[PDB]
């Protein structure tokens, strides 16, 4: 569970990535395919160039979406309920691979904003990102 | 890690005793029905919509038999697991595009099966022997991903 | 979230353990040790001889305190916690091990009750198992 | 797998400009602080009940960088990591009983500090090559567990 101090770091580390949502989400993005290059295997019709026009325009949906959420961190199922619907039933991606996303996007923090991502902010973030991939995850079966 | 002569014996003494069709058309279903979105892969086999589906679905229970005859193969090339699997391994990665985490996960399930076909000589020591030969083969036929 | 079918399939599965707790216990803990024999960090206090006065009495009451959850399937939260609080607190176990467990149970039932557990009482089971997993892990940050 | 001469150029070439001591006790407090529950390991160390103490702690600090500098070694043993954590993978399992699943969550925070403190070299395929290099210590220090 987010604590209210949890919460509070959260939007003080996310308002840092404001301007900048589809430059990081595609890094998290080009992150996750190299380092993981597995989940390579969801994406087949992609182009995997760096900074191609479709792994911008996701990594702009991906980080858009984040950013819902941390404006609704109060209630994160109601926020991410047609995204839990979509990955469910039609994308169906494995929820181990969540993990690897919610790694990337800690590496993307800590390149841009080194000093923001303190220890104490680093454990908040990481929590959240649980928390949203559980309910990525939790339509599933 | 290699196998020593006792996990050998029993993985090498029980796979005689294994019905391999009856026993990988069990797994591959049951693998559809514990975790349902696995059944992103095998659409183009028909109705799949609930078990009943699942365990009447004639391709299906035919996939798991090839699938296990597979993997049997493992038996007969313990010392060489890797290299036994790398072509299986590029298919899975370039052609089927089957997310790697699969293949630990059907592990997990062919010793549930395993278990119940063969309550009397699936022992805590032989378990442990099948437990390790499953991660091999899983990390064998994840291998070759890139 | 478990459904109604998915509940009484495990109370129907569960009902057979019934007068087997230690039997069924111990011997789902002597499967952890040997095929994930990290998991005996834990345990260095232990006899891990087979049938050992220890493993039975630990796996009795381990067994006891999932028939106490079957027993109130509706409110795994409020059942599990004082559970929940000694692993959290106390005994620190990392959450990754509670799938080698559920594992080495659902292998448990395989060998007593074959025709029993058919594939749509094995993925409620494991559906049970994992939400038992969830809420003795959820007080650890 | 072999470390391709590419990948042994991102890792032999950052590796030389990291400070290991800095470094080191920065991810062992960030393990500590993102997992709390680890502490368990080190309340021989003194007071770690937050987040304050963890970071004034001297032992801590001592202990992360004698952590860094052995995972270190690594880089001048790139084709021999499997032999030379040997030793060390026995001494966690039977002198301090270390869960072997911590050795994957430490690489991932090793790599965390990595990419703050060169964001410049941290590039998307350096950072590939040093995931690999993680997994394979993680590896490697899980081996001799029994
Ligand atoms: C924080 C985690 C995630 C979030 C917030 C997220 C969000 C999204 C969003 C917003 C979309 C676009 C849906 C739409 O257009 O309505 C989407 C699509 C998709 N997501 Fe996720 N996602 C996440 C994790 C993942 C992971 C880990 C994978 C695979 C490894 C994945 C695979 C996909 C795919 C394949 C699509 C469709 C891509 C396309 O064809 O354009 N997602 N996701
Ligand atoms: C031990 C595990 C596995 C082994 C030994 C195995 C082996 C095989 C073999 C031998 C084939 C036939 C390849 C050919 O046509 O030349 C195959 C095909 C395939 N396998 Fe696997 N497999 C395994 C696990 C899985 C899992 C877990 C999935 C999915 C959940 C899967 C999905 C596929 C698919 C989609 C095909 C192609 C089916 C088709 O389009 O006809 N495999 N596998
Ligand atoms: C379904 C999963 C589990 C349940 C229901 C469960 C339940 C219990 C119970 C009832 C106890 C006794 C507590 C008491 O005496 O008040 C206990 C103690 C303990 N549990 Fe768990 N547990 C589970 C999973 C695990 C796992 C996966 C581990 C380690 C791999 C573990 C390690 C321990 C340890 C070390 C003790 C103390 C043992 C002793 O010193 O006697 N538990 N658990
Ligand atoms: C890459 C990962 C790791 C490496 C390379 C590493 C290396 C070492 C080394 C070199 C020592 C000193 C051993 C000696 O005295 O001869 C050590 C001790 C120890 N390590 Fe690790 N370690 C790693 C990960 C971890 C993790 C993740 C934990 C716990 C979370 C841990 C817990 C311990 C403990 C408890 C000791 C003994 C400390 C003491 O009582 O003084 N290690 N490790």
């Amino acid at each position: 569970v987010l604590s209210m101090e949890d919460k509070s770091n959260v939007k003080a580390i996310w308002g840092k990535a404001s301007g900048h949502l589809e430059e990081y989400g595609a890094e998290a993005l080009e992150r996750m395919f190299c380092a993981y290059p597995q989940t390579k295997i969801y994406f087949p019709h992609f182009d995997m160039s760096h900074n191609s026009a479709q792994i911008r325009a996701h990594g702009k949906k991906v980080f858009s979406a984040l950013h819902e959420a941390v404006n609704h961190i109060d209630d994160l199922p109601g926020a991410l309920c047609r995204l839990s619907e979509l990955h469910a039933h039609s994308l169906r991606v494995d929820p181990v691979n969540f993990k690897f996303l919610a790694h990337c996007v800690l590496v993307v923090f800590a390149i841009h904003h080194p000093s923001a991502l303190s220890p104490e902010i680093h454990a908040s973030l990481d929590k959240f990102l649980c928390a949203v991939s559980a309910v990525l995850t939790s339509k599933y079966r | 890690a290699s196998f020593d002569a006792h996990e050998r014996k029993f993985i090498v003494d029980l796979w005689a005793k294994v019905d391999v069709a009856q026993c990988g058309a069990d797994a591959l279903s049951r693998m559809l029905i514990v975790y349902p979105w696995k059944r992103r892969y095998f659409e183009h086999f028909g109705k799949m919509c609930n078990a009943h589906d699942i365990l009447h679905n004639s391709k299906v229970q035919e996939h798991g038999k090839k699938v296990l005859a597979s993997f049997g193969e493992a038996v007969k090339h313990l010392d060489n697991i890797k290299g036994h699997f790398a072509n299986l391994s590029k298919l899975h990665c370039e052609k089927f595009h089957v997310d790697p985490e699969n293949f630990k996960l059907l592990g997990d399930i062919i010793i549930i099966v395993l278990a119940a076909h063969h309550p009397e000589d699936f022992s805590v020591e032989c378990h442990a022997a099948f437990q390790k030969l499953v991660r091999q083969v899983a990390a064998a036929l994840a291998a070759e991903y890139h």
